[PDB]
């Protein structure tokens, strides 16, 4: 359950990531209003997931879960080179956070 | 681009009510800075600032019988050239 | 010049970290503070190694020094797991996120 | 016990001004939310969040002559522990 407030909490991460750059400045409405808030959810559900969770263990699978829907956004909407290398990262990163997950 | 259509929705010897077109959802800057003055410059202007999510702002406190120039500036120049109009209370 | 700032905006990225697991859920002043105003520190000092560094590098050893540290400080601090797995999979996940932030 | 010694520093007909004890600066939290009512009953109870930098707090609004519970929470009760007061306007 915390490990599926922090899946969110990665979701929302990456959500605001990706609307502070659509933001200009943080000058358009919409975006900046998107980042906020996805900031706020981000850093809330972060916090109420490391109550039960490891901080080490919390922060990296959020960080890891923030840079994989940076990229798999980055491949599918922005137009991103898939590249063997990082195929390989991504296979990295959701062995480590199911392995993670999987020595509760 | 944005703002547009500046009117003077409303008047008053003292005071004028404006409006402007925000625009489109992805256009919607976060915040306008309205910034009315006498048409010629006896001193300063006058400036204050209104929340993106408003298109109307009122402004108090003219001169009756003065020409005014009102100007609707965006956040950053990026967004467009800053729209003014003038108007005499 | 901007790699020493940068490897101190990742030393504020596993203070803010610690920090927020003091907080409980944001709840603790204090620990809640230094938490946002370690986070406001650690991305204004990678604004300041980003504009000259290599977002890619920079991106990487940041985010590895936040996660590295916050895994060390987990460890010792709130003395958290140091098991051989959950070691192993920290190593896959850190080499998988750095790996992903060093090719964009 | 986050907060103690809750006491009506001030008050009015109408208005009571509170304090209590934040505790050590690991005691602090983020907020306190404070409850007043009727003490009899009617009603439900008044409520308002207050920033946990802050140690006191006014209660506006309230009937002369009756008398008020008025109790004072932390986020949690782990240290939590409410800390409540009687007090006729
Ligand atoms: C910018 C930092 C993240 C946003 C702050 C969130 C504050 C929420 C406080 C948590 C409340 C604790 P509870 C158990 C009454 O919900
Ligand atoms: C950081 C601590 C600043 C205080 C935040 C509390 C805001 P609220 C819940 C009284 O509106």
């Amino acid at each position: 359950m915390a490990w599926l407030i922090l899946i969110i909490a990665g979701i929302f991460e990456v959500v605001w990531a990706i609307a502070l750059k659509y933001s200009n400045g943080f000058t358009r409405l919409i975006p900046s209003m998107i980042t906020l808030i996805g900031m706020l959810i981000s850093f809330y559900l972060l916090s109420q997931a490391t109550k039960t969770l490891p901080i080490g263990t919390a922060y990296a699978i959020w960080t890891g879960i923030g840079a994989l829907g940076a990229v798999i956004c980055g491949i599918i909407f922005f137009k991103e080179p898939l590249t063997a290398l990082r195929i390989v990262f991504m296979i990295l990163l959701l062995t480590g956070i199911i392995g993670l997950k999987a020595t509760s | 681009s944005v703002p547009t259509k500046l009117e003077v929705v409303a008047a008053t010897p003292t005071s004028l009510l404006i409006s402007w077109d925000a625009g489109h959802w992805w256009e919607w800057v976060t915040y306008y800075r309205i910034t009315y003055g006498e048409t010629g410059g006896n001193s300063p202007v006058q400036e204050f600032t209104v929340p993106g999510y408003s298109s109307t702002a009122t402004i108090s406190g003219l001169k009756p019988g003065v020409d005014y120039t009102i100007t609707v500036y965006a956040p950053t120049s990026d967004y467009g050239s800053p729209i003014s109009i003038n108007y005499r209370t």
